[PDB]
């Protein structure tokens, strides 16, 4: 373990943000914290990086006790949401500021920049103020700035939100690889599903100061928790089931939005139980239907389509007037595929890939 | 039912007497005050033609402004209060029938000095001010005149001097005392001394009076080389408006009555007979307000000087910035 | 704290003197530098003076008529910056911020020359033109930077719409300015008021206005009819801070 | 209009402002003269009497003591509009306000309100009297200390104004990020905030540097014979000697250090942006 | 049928030349995009139909009338800005009523067409309340309100939905494609995004410095790219290097593409020792993980990432030219979950008939 959590709370203005959190750090992983926007993500990486001071529990590092020791003897660096960069200094000055403010000896002052400023590529901008620079590298110089110290954290905070929907691509991997070349933790933060779930090995779901969910991104997207989070991450579909009688240990019989069929559910259940069905849009298949045999699957409509170039998203319509939002991809078997409007339409899904619910 | 714009001294006109004129003619009365005669004369030349009715100069001034042309002729047949004022002061070589000015109000200038910190005898002539022992604590008057009427009767010569010898013998003695002056006063030269500041230096006398009538112990001694004196005059500026206004005025200040309420409240020697004797014991008594009849002829009048009126006033404004 | 503390003072020290002028307003010591009882003469004696009273008048008129103007002209100017944008813009900025950063002593003998050589008497409208002068920048800064705070699409999106340029003025620009528009009409009303610099240099007998008869008074120093007028002026300047607050919304 | 606005804004600045300026420095060259007050025949002679020590010891005693004003105003500003800006927003409309309502009352009366106060005779000697602190009276007057303790009571608020934007201007997470990286308190100081804030400094120095130097009324009532300024130099040679030439020449040493103090201004801003 | 005809439109802004030569129409009824990289020229002109600028050559047709002159008061277009250039002081109701004031509409007409705008776009509720109390959806859904009241033949937008969160914009989209159905007039909108463009388009028209380089249905520029800039934009593309050896018969040629031989279908004539362009998509490729020597058929990589969105798993495999090459392949069929190492060996294969070949 690196950074232990035990108790801690925080109060502002009166009003709670922090109740109570337990969370343990490991050393050398990467680690996002993924929640709705004013979550108190923010309060809990301040608190890490040492710019607030908690009013109950303990932090702790290596089991060195660091509650109350200053921020600027902490070993934790952090990178803001706007690239602070100082405007008045250099490149070179920029990265070699936590260098001269801890006393380091002149002559190697040099290598260690270059060296830091190798690590992200930006050898060749070492003269240039920070307002000459792209919006990416200023992200760069945040970066190189916090790494050079060798810190034993490093806490990125919205890092790369403003950028472009290209760059973004590119900068994740950059990091990913930069984590293992290093080999110390990364604490996330971040609102976005898709780069949670690309660019991290365990994913910490928070909502309103509270812990949801903890684990790597393959047990949150296939076997959630809960409501919010099944819903949180990836588009989710909710059927309201009412269970009739059971017909063996893995299958159990229900009726489902008006059609009555067999439902895999893995918990004890009684005649008369209200239960939550959750299907994702990909695991769902579907058939048009113009004859007038109408069987096998709810009924259904379509009232929107949506190329997506590689995938078609299309939104349908069952007879009581929900909404499901089907995703189909493009085979060998079945190339340029599309739908009309209001075309009368067949649901089924997969046989046995759903989660039901309490 | 026109208006006058009266230009006078500081301390003369006092609170209520403009009033009294307003209700008695109609007319309205604006009032502005000088501090000094240099000043005075800048201002009739700039904003020449028209915009002043009722100058205030001194005597040694009248006979310089005629020549320029800023005084004009006083028709004397309306001024029916003439009379009262003392035939003494009356007939002088500066205006010889009285076509150009009336006299006003007259005074000295001795040696002020603070009882309750030095005493009155420890000085008494013009040169123990030059002792060293006065660094930094003495109060001047702001007067080219009054400063260099001192040095000329220091070294022994006539204070109406037109010598480019003497006048220069004045600036090189009077430069050594600069070490020893504070203050530069000519408004109200006895506020230094109530405040608490300067406790010994040139002084009026009618303003050594207001402050014997408040708290504070100001005796004028009279210096052994002699006495500043002069007197002031009323004129007409040469282009006015209200020139039967200006008169109407002249003939309000030269009555009784007038001109006692204010000589009691501010103290200054008034020359108009009638009203000399109609006076309270402690106004119309006074060694200092009224003297006798051997001080006045010990020291020296302010004549004219003529022509070297520059050089008593260029050597002047070089003494200042020390 | 001590923190409280040092704010405590430089308040201390600037109100001490304030204060001065208004006990001995009522005290009945001619001169003022020691307590003699209580009277309320010293108004009543200001209630007959003519001299003071005109000159107060003077006063009052002027920092109206000079106030008036120099909103009025200063406003349009900032309107101009920020509807418009052209070549001169930042040449017109740093002119305005050199004019604003300018000695008063060489504002006053400049106009002085120049009122000579043109052929102009000294007097009321010298005194205008100066005044409208010196107070016309702090307005162009105030509306501009209230203006400053809002989208300037805002006008392409009027014009879009069907609206003329002049429709533009009354029903968009004006009401976001108004509050701003008062607060340079008093804040030039202020000015106007204690200037004394430039007055004593550029203007006449004629005119006569307060600091220049405040002026001899307090050298003279015998009358607290002076200090009694003072605070009328400052009731009377506290009564137009909070009617323009009422007027602007 | 749409032009008629700009005409007229540079109309107005180019006869009321900048051709006047250099009809001053046109006439700190012409002959004297006692009927047009100039008289066309270029002379260097006003320049030449400014260099003789009697006429040159007093602009260098005017000098230092509008520095000295200025350096009072940056040590107990700064602070003060630091302390300022940390406060609840609700309070600071309030407390701003009461910071400008001094200049409603006439600012002549309140320097003779200042003399009355310090005087050997008046207030602050005698309540200091009686409580047993001092054996003889303080007498700060006619003394160089007076004309600045006068110059810093008029000219304060124009230091706080300038500098309450150019900190509440500042972008917090700047000061956070320092913090962060190993900088104490005087090191984010000094290295930081200061450079920061420097336009704010150099332009609190425009407005109360040059004013120093022209306030005649603080020398007036407070100074005496020994202690001048320049603004006093211009106003006896404008009006009562009627020189017009060489009080014209005096005025120049004014303008040179506002150029100067701009030119610091220009360069210290770019270096920002 | 035509709406608006741009005939040789020329226009130069600060001695620069923004458009050189552009051609283009406008039907009816249809949703039209304008898609290219930051500053290509498409708010120019969007500017020049909208009215807030003036052309220097050429002529702009609305039904058959010449409005080239015609200032931005008097044309029957309106626009929907980025910042939503809001009155911050008039209310909700008086923002949308302006533009039927200025056109002097009776008093008795105003208030229910107001209300019947508020209401298409869900907002008869906040109809007193003043900016400032809205949130950033709400304030784009009043600017569109204001905009449609006065029934105009052609709705501009301009990078409207941008400044909104993900979920919120995914279901406005659909909002705006019914609320263009419900009018009837044509939509134009101005994007940088591609994933926009493809999903609510019925016509995309791509800039670059001006010209027009490709027009059509959404699946005509995925999937018949014309050159390299439309391939590589709009989505992923695998440029490859490949020179021919000969033909095999009407339809395939070989071909030396990355070190190996290959059949591949090229349409158009072809001379042997000319270069070509290979084009794939990762929505293509299958690749198969080779574990100890045995079918090495197709190309030679190694996996340097791995990247797991939910539905798909996307890995850049570096092949042994030292290219990197991007994979895509999904979990719908029944390969329930699978995962890669680090430092795996791979072959890489595509279907057949599915690449695309230019040439030059």
């Amino acid at each position: 373990p690196l950074v232990q959590l035990a108790g801690i709370r925080k109060c502002f203005d009166g009003k709670e943000v922090i109740p109570q959190l337990d969370l343990t750090i490991n050393n050398g992983e990467f680690l996002t914290l993924l929640g709705p926007s004013g979550c108190g993500k923010t309060t809990v990486l301040r608190l890490i990086a040492g710019l607030e001071t908690v009013d109950s529990g303990r932090i702790m590092l290596d089991n060195e006790d660091i509650t109350h020791v200053p921020a600027e003897n902490r070993y934790v660096n952090t990178v803001f949401q706007s690239y602070a960069l100082f405007p008045h200094m250099t490149v070179f000055e920029n990265v070699a500021f936590g260098l001269r403010m801890q006393k380091t000896p002149a002559a190697e002052i040099t290598p260690r920049v270059m060296e830091a400023l190798r690590m992200v590529q930006l050898e060749t901008f070492a003269q240039r103020k920070p307002h000459q620079l792209s919006g990416g590298q200023q992200q760069r110089v945040a970066i190189a700035r916090a790494v050079v110290n060798k810190p034993r954290l490093l806490l990125l905070d919205q890092s790369l939100s403003a950028l472009d929907y290209k760059l973004r691509k590119q900068m994740q991997n950059e990091l990913k690889a930069l984590q293992r070349k290093l080999g110390i933790t990364f604490v996330f933060v971040t609102h976005d599903q898709e780069e949670a779930l690309t660019m991290s090995d365990r994913i910490v779901v928070m909502r309103d100061g509270r812990i949801e969910q903890d684990g790597t991104p393959r047990e949150i997207y296939e076997e959630p928790k809960n409501l919010f989070v099944a819903g949180f991450i990836g588009e989710i579909n909710m059927f309201n089931a009412t269970v009739i009688e059971r017909l063996d240990e893995q299958r159990v019989r229900a009726n489902v939005e008006g059609r009555e069929c067999n439902i895999y559910v893995n918990f004890a259940v009684e005649p008369g139980q209200k239960l939550h069905v959750l299907l994702r849009p990909e695991d769902l298949r579907v058939e048009e239907i113009n004859d007038d045999n109408h069987a096998e699957g709810l009924i259904g409509y379509v009232r929107e389509r949506n190329y997506k170039g590689m995938t078609l998203e299309s939104v349908v319509e069952l007879e009581n007037g929900k909404m499901v939002m089907v995703s189909e991809f493009f085979n060998e078997d079945d190339p340029d595929f599309d739908h009309s409007l209001d075309q009368k339409m067949a649901i089924n899904w997969v046989e046995s890939w759903e989660v039901v619910l309490a | 039912n026109n208006t006058l714009y009266f230009y006078n001294w500081t301390e003369y006109v006092p609170p209520g007497l403009l009033e009294q004129f307003t209700k008695e003619t109609g007319i309205k009365v604006i009032y502005s005050t000088y501090e000094s005669n240099e000043t005075m004369y800048a201002k009739l030349k700039t904003y020449k033609d028209g915009a002043y009715d009722l100058v205030v100069p001194s005597t040694y001034y009248v006979d310089k402004m005629r020549k320029e042309g800023m005084i004009q002729k006083i028709d004397k047949s309306k001024l029916t209060n003439f009379s009262n004022l003392d035939p003494d002061m009356l007939n002088k070589p500066f205006d010889p029938n009285n076509d150009y000015s009336i006299p006003y109000i007259w005074g000295a200038t001795a040696i002020g000095v603070n009882g309750d910190a030095v005493d009155p005898k420890s000085v008494t002539s013009w040169a123990d001010l030059w002792k060293p022992e006065y660094k930094g604590s003495l109060l001047l008057t702001d007067d080219a005149r009054e400063v260099f009427q001192m040095a000329l009767r220091k070294l022994g010569y006539s204070g109406n001097t037109t010598d480019p010898k003497e006048i220069e013998a004045a600036y090189n003695e009077l430069k050594k005392l600069m070490p020893n002056v504070a203050a530069f006063n000519s408004d109200n030269p006895a506020n230094p001394y109530m405040e608490g500041e300067v406790n010994l230096g040139m002084i009026w006398n009618g303003s050594a009076f207001v402050a014997r009538q408040a708290g504070t112990p100001i005796d004028v001694v009279w210096p052994k080389e002699g006495g500043i004196f002069w007197m002031d005059s009323l004129a007409i500026p040469a282009n006015a408006k209200n020139k039967e206004g200006a008169l109407k005025l002249i003939n309000f200040l030269l009555r009784p009555d007038v001109a006692k309420q204010v000589a009691e409240t501010i103290g200054y020697p008034t020359p108009n007979l009638a009203a000399r004797k109609l006076l309270s014991p402690e106004v119309a008594n006074d060694k200092t307000l009224y003297p006798d009849a051997e001080t006045i002829k010990n020291g020296e009048w302010q004549n004219d000087v003529g022509a070297a009126s520059s050089i008593y006033e260029e050597y002047y404004q070089k003494l200042k910035a020390g | 704290l001590l923190r409280g503390g040092f704010m405590t003072a430089i308040y201390a020290y600037l109100y001490i003197p304030i204060i001065i002028l208004i006990v001995n307003s009522f005290n009945s010591s001619r001169f003022g530098i020691n307590w003699q009882g209580f009277t309320t003469k010293w108004y009543s004696l200001l209630m007959n003076n003519d001299s003071l009273l005109q000159a107060a008048q003077h006063s009052l008129t002027m920092a109206v008529f000079s106030a008036t103007f120099a909103t009025l002209i200063g406003s349009l100017t900032a309107v101009a910056l920020y509807r418009y944008r052209f070549r001169g813009k930042p040449f017109v900025s740093g002119m305005l911020f050199v004019v604003m950063m300018s000695p008063d002593i060489v504002m006053a003998i400049s106009l002085l020359v120049l009122f000579m050589l043109l052929g102009i008497q000294l007097g009321f409208w010298s005194l205008l033109f100066s005044h409208i002068t010196f107070c016309l920048p702090f307005v162009v800064v105030t509306v501009y930077s209230r203006l400053k705070g809002f989208d300037v699409r805002m006008l392409e999106a009027a014009k879009d719409l069907g609206a003329s340029e002049f429709t533009i003025l009354r029903k968009i620009i004006l009401p976001l300015a108004m509050p701003a528009v008062a607060a340079g009409w008093v804040l030039s009303f202020t000015l106007s008021m204690d200037d004394v610099v430039v007055s004593s240099f550029v203007t006449g007998p004629s005119y006569e206005i307060l600091p220049l008869k405040i002026y001899s008074m307090v050298k003279v120093g015998v009358s607290p009819e002076v200090n009694a007028l003072a605070t009328i002026l400052l009731v009377l300047s506290l009564v137009m801070v909070i009617a323009s607050q009422l007027i602007a919304r | 209009f749409q032009n008629v606005v700009i005409v007229t804004i540079v109309g107005w600045l180019v006869l009321f402002v900048f051709l006047p300026n250099l009809m001053i420095i046109g006439t700190s060259f012409l002959t004297r003269d006692d009927a047009s007050f100039v008289k066309m025949v270029f002379t260097l002679d006003n320049y030449t009497r400014l260099l003789d020590p009697l006429y040159f010891e007093v602009l260098l005693h005017s000098l230092n003591m509008a520095l000295i004003a200025t350096l009072a105003c940056l040590v107990l500003g700064y602070p003060f509009a630091w302390f300022l800006a940390k406060l609840p927003h609700k309070v600071r409309p309030l407390l701003l306000f009461l910071l400008i309502v001094p200049f409603w009352t006439n600012s002549l009366i309140r320097i003779y309100g200042l003399k009355i106060f310090l005087s050997t005779k008046g207030y602050l000697n005698e309540f200091l009297l009686w409580l047993g602190v001092i054996d003889t009276p303080i007498r700060i007057m006619f003394t160089p200390s007076a004309v600045i303790i006068g110059l810093v009571y008029i000219l304060l608020p124009f230091m706080v104004m300038p500098l309450y934007s150019s900190i509440e201007k500042l972008d917090k997470p700047l000061l956070e990020a320092a913090r962060d990286l190993g900088a104490s308190k005087l090191q984010t100081f000094i290295r930081i905030i200061i450079p920061l804030t420097m336009p704010g400094i150099i332009a609190g120095c425009l407005l109360v540097m040059l004013p120093a130097m022209g306030l005649f009324y603080v020398s007036d009532l407070m100074g005496g014979a020994k202690n001048l300024l320049i603004g006093n130099v211009i106003k006896v040679q404008f009006l009562n000697i009627r020189d017009w030439p060489f009080g014209a020449a005096t005025s120049i040493t004014l303008t040179i250090v506002m150029g100067l103090m701009l030119l610091v201004y220009w360069r210290a801003s770019r270096l920002l942006n």
